[PDB]
């Protein structure tokens, strides 16, 4: 099926070496393929490189 | 000798080799992106370290990175 | 196709008075990096070295004695100018090494057939600690 | 008559909408913070007029009435001195016995 | 006399110090005219500094070997000897000021995270917003006590960390 | 003048108004209460 949430729900951040760990922001979008890293998600919280957006893994990714 | 290893959280976006001052950096197959490529570093002998790489990585945690080892006559950066 | 370009010495440097930014005494003992490309036209390019070279047409032969100073100079000869440089490394036995393009292709876009040296199948927040490489003959990155 | 006069008349609206928005000069700064940063470059290419655009006659522009503005600010502070040298001075007791 | 001290009305060398700055102000105002107004400033100097000493006298201050007046800071010595104004009443009418103004930047900061951008907001102080909550924040300890009591003061372990 | 009085509530416009009014009325206080070391009744 349709792994990973759905295309602009909100979801938090459990990778501990992200920046944005402990964090909420939207998937814009779940790669459907064999991605080690599909899901994309979107801050406001930018980084220290004003990057605001990164791709996460299935198991690293939790909703509200 | 400096110590250049890189990871799976790349995407292939290459920015990191056309930011590498030393073409210490080139792309390589790899399925595990949208642009089905990540980098390698087969010229690590060169590398000064001066991690232009990692200015230019966007994902986070950067997925290039410089460990500074021992430093020869080519990491020094020597004209002399 | 393509395979490992040689070099004669015989094609012509840029018009350039000498500056004192050049080369010193590690070109004769150790190693000094010469570059070439084929410019179109007769135009004027800097020298990493300080001043301005003017190319002239054809092959231009020109010689520095870092890897950085030659990769410096096509960054400015590929962006401004869209030439296809590439440059050796020259020892004082005569040998030369072929750098640059070392498969053809620039280093920024695929070539399908060079080897991923230097990668690590893990993700970086996931290195060992240093508890674990500790006393590995010498000192040691747990990125190893 | 190659040295002449030359202006242009109205490049610039008299409007309060571009103090609204801060960093309006630049690219980078006119999105708005995220960072504190920001309002570090905000003060910090405020007046780096070249980095602004690369017009140099819009450059040219900015630095004549720039110069105006140290100008203005400079014949207030004489004025200053002056107002401070009548109304709270001793200059009339000074000339008697310097 | 608390600790080794003794009151300002009591001791001789406040006086004596008080008699070393009217010293210096007279000597100083023997310069000008009666009427000049560098000599009326002079005497209303003074007038400010002798009801100064009256005052600090007053209020019972605890001078010691140099005579100057020293505060004692603790509760218990000062509700005890009378002494609450120097310390203990300031350590709440400050307390009562700081906090405000943290209530007032909390409830500022609390109530423009529901928005579009609220970096724009930190820029452009919502004027109209920002003193209505400046105003309805004076009974920020009655306010606060009871969001203490709830759990929505001390967000949870939401907050961001490195690698416990 | 909508953008004008944006302007009047941007950060600093505010900060070096506030910041006369709070040291204007410690000012005003300290005048008409001539050196308060300790507080009287
Ligand atoms: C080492 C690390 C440790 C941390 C250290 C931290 C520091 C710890 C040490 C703390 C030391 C701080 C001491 C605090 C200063 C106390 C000031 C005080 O409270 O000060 C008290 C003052 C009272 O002032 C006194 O007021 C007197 C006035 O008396 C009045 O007396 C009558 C009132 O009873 C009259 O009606 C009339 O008002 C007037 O004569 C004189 O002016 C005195 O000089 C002055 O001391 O507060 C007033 O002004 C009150 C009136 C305000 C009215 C204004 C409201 C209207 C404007 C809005
Ligand atoms: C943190 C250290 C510290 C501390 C504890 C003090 C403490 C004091 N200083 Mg000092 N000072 C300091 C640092 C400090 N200072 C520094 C760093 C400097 C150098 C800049 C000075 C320079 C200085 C000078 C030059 C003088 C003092 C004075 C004083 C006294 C304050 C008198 C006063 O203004 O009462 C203020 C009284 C109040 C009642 C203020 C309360 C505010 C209002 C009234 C309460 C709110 C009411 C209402 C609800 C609000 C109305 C708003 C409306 C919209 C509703 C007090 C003992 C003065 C003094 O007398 O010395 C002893 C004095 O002359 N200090
Ligand atoms: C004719 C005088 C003049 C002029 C027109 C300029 C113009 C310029 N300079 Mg320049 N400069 C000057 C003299 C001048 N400079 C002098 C005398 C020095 C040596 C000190 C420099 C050193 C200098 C450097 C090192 C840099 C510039 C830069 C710039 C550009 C942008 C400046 C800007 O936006 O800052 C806006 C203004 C500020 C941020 C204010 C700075 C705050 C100062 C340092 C605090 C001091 C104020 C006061 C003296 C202290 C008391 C205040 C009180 C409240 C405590 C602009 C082209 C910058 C540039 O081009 O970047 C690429 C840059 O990096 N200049
Ligand atoms: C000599 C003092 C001086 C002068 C003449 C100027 C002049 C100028 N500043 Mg400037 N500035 C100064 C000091 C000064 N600055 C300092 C100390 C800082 C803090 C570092 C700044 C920070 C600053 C920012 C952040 C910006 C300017 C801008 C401007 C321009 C807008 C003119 C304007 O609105 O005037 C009309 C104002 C009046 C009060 C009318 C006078 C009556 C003008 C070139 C703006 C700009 O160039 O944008 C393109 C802008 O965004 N300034
Ligand atoms: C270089 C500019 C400059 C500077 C630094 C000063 C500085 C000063 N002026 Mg001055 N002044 C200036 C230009 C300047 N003036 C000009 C051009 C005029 C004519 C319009 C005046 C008219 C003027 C008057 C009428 C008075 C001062 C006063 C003062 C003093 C206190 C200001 C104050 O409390 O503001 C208050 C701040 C706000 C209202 C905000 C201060 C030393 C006062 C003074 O020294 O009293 C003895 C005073 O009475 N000034
Ligand atoms: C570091 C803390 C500290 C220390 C060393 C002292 C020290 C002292 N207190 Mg004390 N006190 C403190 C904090 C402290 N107090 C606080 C926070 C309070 C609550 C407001 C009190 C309330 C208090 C009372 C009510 C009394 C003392 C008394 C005493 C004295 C016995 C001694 C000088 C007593 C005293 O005067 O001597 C018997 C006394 O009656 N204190
Ligand atoms: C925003 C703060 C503030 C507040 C609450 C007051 C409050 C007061 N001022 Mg004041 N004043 C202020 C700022 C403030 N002033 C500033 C910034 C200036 C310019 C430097 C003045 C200049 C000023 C003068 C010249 C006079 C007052 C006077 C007064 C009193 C009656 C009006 C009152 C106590 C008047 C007074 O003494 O009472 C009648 C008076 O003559 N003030
Ligand atoms: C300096 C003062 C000189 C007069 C300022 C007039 C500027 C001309 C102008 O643009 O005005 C024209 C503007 C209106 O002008 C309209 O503005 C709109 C939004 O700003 C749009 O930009 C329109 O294009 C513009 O025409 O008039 C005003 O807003 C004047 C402001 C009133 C300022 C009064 C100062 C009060 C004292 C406060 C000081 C603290
Ligand atoms: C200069 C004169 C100094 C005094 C005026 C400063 C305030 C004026 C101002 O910021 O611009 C005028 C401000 C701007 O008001 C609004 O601000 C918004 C901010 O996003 C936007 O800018 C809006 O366009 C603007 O209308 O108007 C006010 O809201 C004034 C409020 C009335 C003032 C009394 C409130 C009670 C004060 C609390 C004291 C305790
Ligand atoms: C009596 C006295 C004294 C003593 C004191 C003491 C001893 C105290 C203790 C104390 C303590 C032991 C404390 C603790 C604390 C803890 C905590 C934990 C706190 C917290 C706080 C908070 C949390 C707040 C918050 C807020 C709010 C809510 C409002 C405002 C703003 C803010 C946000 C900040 C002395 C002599 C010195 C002086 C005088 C007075
Ligand atoms: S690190 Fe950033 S730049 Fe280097 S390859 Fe991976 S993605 Fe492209
Ligand atoms: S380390 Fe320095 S040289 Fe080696 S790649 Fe990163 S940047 Fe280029």
């Amino acid at each position: 099926k349709e792994v990973g949430p759905k295309r602009g729900s909100l979801v938090k951040i459990l990778r501990p070496e992200s920046y944005w760990f402990n964090q909420v922001g939207k998937v814009v979008s779940v790669d459907q393929s064999g991605v080690r890293y599909p899901v994309v998600v979107r801050f406001e919280n930018q980084n220290y490189a004003g990057v605001t957006t990164n791709n996460y893994a299935l198991d690293e990714v939790v909703a509200a | 000798a400096h110590i250049v290893k890189i990871y799976d959280t790349c995407i292939g976006c290459t920015q990191c080799v056309r930011a590498c001052p030393l073409d210490v950096l080139e792309m390589v197959p790899w399925d595990g992106c949208k642009a089905s490529q990540m980098a390698s570093a087969p010229r690590t002998e060169d590398c000064v370290g001066c991690k232009r790489c990692e200015t230019a990585c966007p994902t986070d945690f950067l997925s290039v990175r410089v460990y500074l080892g021992s430093e020869s006559t080519r990491s020094m950066g020597l004209s002399y | 196709a393509w395979t490992v370009p040689t070099l004669n010495p015989d094609t012509p440097s840029p018009i350039f008075g000498g500056s004192t930014g050049g080369l010193l005494r590690k070109a004769q003992t150790e190693e000094f990096y010469v570059i070439t490309w084929e410019a179109k036209k007769e135009q004027i390019f800097e020298m990493p070295t300080g001043g301005a070279a003017i190319m002239r047409q054809g092959p231009n032969l020109l010689k520095f004695g870092k890897k950085e100073q030659c990769l410096a100079l096509t960054t400015q000869l590929r962006n401004k100018f869209k030439l296809t440089p590439c440059f050796y490394r020259v020892f004082p036995d005569g040998k030369v090494q072929y750098l640059h393009p070392a498969d053809g292709v620039y280093p920024e876009k695929v070539n399908a057939g060079r080897v991923g040296a230097n990668q690590n199948m893990r993700r970086i927040g996931q290195n060992v600690n240093p508890i674990k490489v500790k006393f590995s003959g010498r000192m040691m990155s747990p990125a190893e | 008559k190659k040295v002449k006069i030359a202006v242009d008349r109205n490049p610039v609206e008299t409007s309060f909408e571009k103090w609204a928005k801060p960093g309006h000069f630049s690219r980078t700064l006119s999105k708005g913070p995220n960072t504190t940063t920001w309002i570090w470059n905000l003060h910090a290419d405020a007046h780096d007029f070249d980095s602004h655009t690369s017009d140099l006659e819009e450059i040219s522009r900015k630095v004549f009435s720039a110069h105006f503005g140290q100008l203005g600010i400079i014949f207030i502070w004489l004025s200053g001195m002056y107002f401070h040298g009548a109304r709270f001075s001793n200059y009339e007791a000074w000339l008697s016995d310097p | 006399d608390i600790a080794g001290l003794t009151p300002c009305s009591e001791s001789k060398a406040y006086a004596k110090l008080e008699k070393k700055e009217l010293k210096t102000l007279e000597k100083r105002l023997k310069q000008y005219e009666a009427d000049s107004a560098p000599a009326v400033a002079l005497k209303a100097t003074m007038e400010r500094t002798k009801a100064r000493f009256a005052n600090y006298a007053k209020a019972g201050l605890l001078c010691g070997n140099d005579g100057l007046p020293h505060l004692i800071a603790d509760p218990g010595l000062a509700l005890k000897y009378g002494h609450a104004g120097e310390v203990f009443i300031p350590t709440f009418g400050f307390l009562y000021v700081a906090g405000y103004i943290g209530y007032v930047g909390r409830q500022y900061l609390i109530a423009v995270k529901g928005e579009a951008k609220p970096t724009d907001k930190e820029i452009i102080i919502d004027v109209p917003l920002a003193t209505k909550l400046a105003w309805q924040g004076a009974g920020w300890p009655l306010a606060a006590v009871q969001e203490l009591q709830r759990g929505t003061l001390l967000e949870k372990e939401e907050n961001i960390t490195v690698s416990p | 003048m909508k953008d004008f009085t944006t302007y009047l509530s941007t950060a600093p416009v505010i900060a070096t108004i506030w910041f006369t009014f709070t040291a204007g009325l410690l000012i005003e206080i300290n005048r008409y209460f001539p050196d308060p070391l300790v507080f009287s009744f």
